[PDB]
């Protein structure tokens, strides 16, 4: 569950 | 054996909706059982076997059974699968809330830590007390029972919210039609792979790989704004709803807990602790940005001016929220000489790869050998073994799941599905990880190519891969990446700085066509354009951190208001009237929710880590890189944060290399 930036 | 690989790897993704049914009910019949077994046990009769040892060995079988029934909702392409997977995680996450929320179990875990000799234990062992106390408070098992019982159904409401959140985001398919003239200067290779439509229109979708090139290079401006207004709309009447129920309820058992806001709450879980050092930390940096975002906001005026009178365009004299990414991308083309699509000739998939694996064999000491005829959810998904280099131990294997389909997750995610931690009989588990990220397909007979920011962005996911295979715990709740929230970016961003090193992008590239690498003079301008858009760049993350915090410190206000208000407030660009950005925002139901400011917060830490140690050392120095595996990696959530931190800096953290690599110093 560990995601990035959301642009 | 820790030094085998068959077998240890007990996950199997070939589950037919049934069979997800029918495990999900089993798991949560034989977890009960044990909890159900712990209660019943008189409280002087309590042991570190009877007790503690019981739950910690019952953890690490729930979570490893558990990720078999949620993780297909993400990348399994039979709808059927991923809604009974999204059913079952509906269960667990009730079953869950359930278990967490006995009475009988809390005070048994209190009694324990209170007579056990706490000096004679592992330290580990009495993190997990001290940690387990902690969290039965977060849920008010100290309060009266009418208040456990009222914290209890909120948080069932509020688990079914954010489920609900990002289904709606996931399984979202609007599309927007545009003939070939709308879609000027896309290039052919993104206007072939569009589908097409009876009137020899093509296909946009609002999928991350049809959005961003259409707003970084469609030159016609209706096009722009028409995308803009569909993507940051997505989901705005049902999640808006959502959003209207979440956020008081978060409120409201922050405030049944004792918690002035919900913000504060999750704050004391962090390792910035107070909310008021997350403001300060927010509103300082956006002082030193502002005249760098002014500079860059004139400069992309003028460039839209000047665009406009050389086209015939009208020119409204302001920059629109589709205006941003096409007029940044303007700035890296003029200012640096970047062309993204020239570049990404020089980064096929297969030789990013390798380069990537390489770099990290190196660094970190260890060994990746791809598996063959693996079992896979997908038959694009390859399987790969890590082992220590210098021992041969096998750590963990991990799945690289790269391209877009149907129904996967359409950003870019590492998940964890087997910890690295101690089992029942004394053994280590095998870490298990998954890479999944929507990386461009291979078009027009060419290989995927990739821009610099998908690379970038793989070896951004490739460190959280790292963290979950390298990390090695007692407990199944400490394992893998279960560090502080805004400590589980520093792995990953650290990682990024090596896609901005002459020598390393060197090793990542190849031409797709002649073998020839990438110019000298070419890489030096890629590698001095780091800073370009900046201004902008980080001001917008500062926006959505500021928006998290206030939609979770003052429950009442309009969220769609509140991100316009911080929108011209601090990034200077206004949010576009009728959409809804925060109903789009996933991390506020994905477990970033009053956290956003993390990743910010996390990059102090890494740019610390690289200036003080890699750069000055070498940053392909094995032993930097190996107290870096040792010190950051390793103990997974078994120390705090900062603890690692100090651990490796000999030294408290500071944002001097932050400063420094933002241009701010
Ligand atoms: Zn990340």
């Amino acid at each position: 569950p560990r995601r990035p930036y959301i642009l | 054996s820790s030094y085998t690989v068959a077998g240890r790897n007990v996950l199997r993704w070939d589950l037919s909706p049934e069979q997800i049914k029918t495990r999900t009910e089993e798991l949560i019949v034989q977890t009960k059982q044990v909890y159900d077994a712990v209660g019943m046990l008189g409280i002087e009769e309590v042991t570190y076997e009877n007790c503690l040892q019981a739950l910690a060995d019952v953890e690490v079988k729930y979570i490893v059974e558990r990720t078999m029934l949620d993780f297909p909702q993400h990348v399994s392409s039979d709808k059927e699968v991923r809604a009974a997977s999204t059913e079952a995680d509906k269960r667990l996450s009730r079953f869950d809330i359930e278990m967490s929320m006995r009475g009988d179990i809390f005070e048994r875990i209190v009694h324990l830590q209170e007579t056990c000799d706490l000096g004679k234990i592992k330290p580990e062992a009495r993190r997990y007390l001290e940690k387990s106390i902690k969290m039965g408070k977060r849920n008010g098992l100290h309060l009266p029972e009418q208040v456990q019982n009222e914290i209890k159904s909120m948080k069932k409401r509020m688990s079914e919210l954010c489920i609900d959140f990002n289904k709606n985001l996931n399984e979202d398919d609007t599309f927007l039609v545009f003939s070939k003239a709308e879609l000027g200067a896309l290039p052919d290779d993104f206007i072939d792979s569009l589908e097409k439509t009876d009137d020899d229109k093509y296909k946009i979708t609002l999928k991350y790989p049809h959005y961003f090139p259409v707003m970084k290079k469609c030159c016609i401006p209706e096009t722009r704004r028409r995308m803009e207004m569909a993507f940051n709309t997505r989901c705005k009447e049902e999640n808006t709803i959502i959003l209207q129920q979440l956020l008081p309820l978060r409120t409201k058992v922050a405030k049944l807990l004792g918690y002035s806001t919900h913000a504060d709450f999750v704050l004391e879980m962090n390792t910035a602790k107070s909310t008021s050092r997350v403001t300060a930390f927010l509103d300082d940096l956006s002082q030193k940005l502002k005249p760098l975002g002014e500079a860059e906001r004139e400069f992309i005026l003028n460039l839209k001016k000047k665009e406009c009178k050389d086209r015939g365009f009208e020119y409204d004299g302001k920059i629109n929220a589709w205006d941003l990414y096409y007029y940044m991308t303007q700035t890296e083309e003029l200012k640096y000489s970047i062309d993204q699509e020239f570049l990404k000739e020089y980064f096929p998939i297969e030789v990013v790869t390798e380069g990537l694996l390489n770099t990290y064999q190196e660094l970190l000491g260890l060994s990746f050998e791809q598996m063959t005829d693996a079992h896979v959810w997908n038959k694009s998904v390859t399987l790969y073994t890590v082992k220590d280099k210098a021992t041969g131990e096998v750590l963990g294997q991990f799945y690289l799941d790269l391209y877009p389909r149907e129904g996967k997750y359409n950003h870019a995610a590492c998940f964890g599905l087997q910890p690295g931690c101690l089992l029942p009989d004394g053994s280590r588990m095998m870490a298990v990880a998954a890479l999944v990220v929507n990386f461009s397909q291979p078009v027009a007979g060419r290989p995927s190519l990739l821009r610099h920011d998908e690379v970038r962005t793989y070896f951004h996911e490739f460190g959280h891969v790292m963290h979950q295979i390298c990390a090695q715990t007692d407990f199944a709740r400490f394992s893998g990446t279960n560090v502080e929230t805004d400590f589980v970016e520093v792995p990953s961003q650290m990682l990024e700085n090596w896609v901005w090193d002459v020598d390393s992008l060197r090793r990542l590239s190849k031409h797709y066509k002649d073998g020839s690498p990438i110019a000298d003079d070419l890489l030096e301008k890629l590698v001095a354009s780091r800073l370009v858009n900046t201004g902008l760049l980080t001001l917008r993350q500062i926006v959505l951190s500021k928006v998290d915090q206030s939609l979770h410190t003052n429950t009442s206000l309009d969220a769609a208001s509140e991100y316009a208000k911080y929108c011209s407030e601090i990034l200077g660009v206004a949010a576009t009237p009728g959409t809804n950005m925060p109903a789009t925002f996933g991390h506020l139901a994905g477990g970033y929710d009053g956290q956003y400011y993390g990743y910010l917060w996390s990059e102090v830490f890494s740019m610390d880590m690289f200036y003080s140690c890699f750069k000055k050392e070498g940053i392909m120095n094995p032993e930097v890189g190996m107290k870096y595996r040792n010190l950051i990696l390793k103990p997974g959530g078994s120390l705090d944060g900062m603890d690692m931190l100090h651990n490796f800096l000999k030294r408290e953290p500071n944002q001097k290399a932050f400063l420094m690599s933002r241009g701010l110093h």
